């Protein structure tokens, strides 16, 4: 259930 | 600078329980933090899916501590590397992304203990990350320090009490923010007795015994985290343990055992100043 991160971070 | 909280002792205002820490220098059953409690706190996040693995400290604003049993452990096929991970510094909640209160940080390199036995007992479970680059402090997030011979000797003693937070399991419901629990260090003869497993010198165990009623340790989901202790000469958080391992979560004679940071303390500054 964790809330979605910025993308910036998963890239 | 570092076991100063910006929100506490700068400002001189004490946490509602560090007393019980001070008073005694002669997660389950612990309770919700409040901000800035421990600014050290890290969540180290795995990206896909995306899943909390374990705590970890802020040591320095470039060097993250934790449990190398969060990165490598054979037996579950757990060997993790840089790009699988994110490290979230500044967090109170287990699952919000805090949209301008967190930094979410990526890992330049991990390094574990050479010597980290995982076959056996988890004997020198600790391993440090490299962040990218520096992560700026704030009033949430605020680095520890680590102990010195002289703190390590007087501090790590049978009673005294010792402070454990993390974001996993409430039981053997995960929380919905920070929790934290104070527990007592234990006598090695304790420790020992209690348990199969071959206790080394690089361990303590801490928790209260079946009949001193209160209660509360760690669990699954807090392994990496600190174990921390306010110095009463000058009143800074120095981190004495990282959470290692258990025999389920707050069983009545059992124990929990954590990584000695003192003693390897010497692997820890000949990876920081021969890398960063
Ligand atoms: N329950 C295992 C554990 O805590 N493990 C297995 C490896 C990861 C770690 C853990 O989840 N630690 C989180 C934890 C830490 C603490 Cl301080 C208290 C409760 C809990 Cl669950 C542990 C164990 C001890 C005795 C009998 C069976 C298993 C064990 C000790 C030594 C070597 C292997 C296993």
């Amino acid at each position: 259930d964790f809330e979605e991160i910025p993308e910036a971070y998963l890239a | 600078d570092c076991g100063l909280r910006p929100l506490f002792e700068k400002k001189s205002l004490e946490d509602k329980t560090e007393r019980e820490l001070l008073e005694s220098y002669i997660i389950v059953e612990g309770s919700d933090a409040e901000i800035g409690m421990s600014p050290w706190q890290v969540m180290l996040f795995r990206k896909s899916p995306q899943e909390l693995l374990c705590g970890a400290s802020l040591i320095s604003d470039r060097w993250v501590l934790t449990a190398a049993h969060c990165l490598l452990y054979p037996p579950w096929d757990k060997n993790f590397t840089e790009n699988d991970l994110l490290v979230r510094i500044g967090k109170h909640s287990r699952t919000r992304y805090e949209r301008n209160i967190e930094k979410i940080s990526m890992l330049e390199k991990i390094y574990i203990h050479p010597r980290y036995n995982w076959r056996e007992n988890l004997d020198r479970d600790i391993a440090l990350m490299k962040l990218k680059k520096p992560v700026a402090f704030s009033d949430y997030i605020h680095p520890v320090c680590l102990p010195d011979r002289e703190t390590a000797a007087s501090l790590l003693q049978a009673g005294y009490k010792g402070r454990v937070t993390g974001w996993g399991n409430l039981k053997e419901g995960q929380p919905s923010v920070l929790q934290v629990v104070n527990l007592p260090i234990v006598e090695r003869p304790v420790c020992k007795d209690s348990t199969r497993i071959r206790i080394t010198d690089n361990m303590f165990c801490a928790g209260y015994k079946p009949d001193e009623g209160k209660r509360g340790d760690a669990c699954e989901g807090d392994s990496g985290g600190p174990f921390v202790m306010k110095s009463p000469f000058n009143n800074r958080w120095y981190q004495m343990g990282i959470v290692s391992w258990g025999e389920g979560c707050d069983r009545d004679g059992k124990y929990g055992f954590y990584t000695h940071v003192f003693r390897l303390k010497k692997w820890i500054q000949k990876v920081i100043d021969q890398f960063g």
